[PDB]
């Protein structure tokens, strides 16, 4: 009986530890959600610079087509 | 001597005036001096 009183005290300490672990795991997952948001923002910035490469790539090809002229209308696209 | 000097100067004259100096075989100038409707390049070779 008194030994079992000490046993339940051990279990009390264990439960306190477990509660802290549970709280920490919840906080961990919360941080993962926040992390995912920031990573999405990063990818957005990368997409922006991909747009920049699209600009210069079209520039280069447009010039090369004019530069490679070795033997029209004005219809273009103006968003 | 006499003809050597004459011939020397004539040689240099021929070699100098015959130098194919870069003529207006240029795009740049008209490209950004004649803002007109877009096309490839239209050197005003009139």
């Amino acid at each position: 009986s008194p030994a079992l009183l000490a046993r339940v005290n051990e279990k009390k300490a264990e439960l306190e530890n477990l509660k802290e672990l549970r709280d920490l795991s919840a906080a961990v997952a919360a941080q993962m959600e926040a992390l995912e948001q920031k990573l999405s923002t990063l990818s957005s910035g990368t997409e922006a610079i991909a747009t920049v490469l699209a600009n210069w790539h079209n520039v280069l090809r447009a010039i090369s087509m004019a530069s490679a002229k070795i033997p029209p209308q004005t219809l273009v696209r103006i968003p | 001597l006499l003809s050597a000097h004459l011939e020397q100067i004539s040689i240099s004259c021929q070699g100098i005036d015959s130098l194919p100096f870069p003529p207006p075989k240029i795009f740049t100038n008209a490209l950004l001096s004649n803002p007109d409707i877009t096309s490839l390049i239209r050197d005003t070779e009139a």
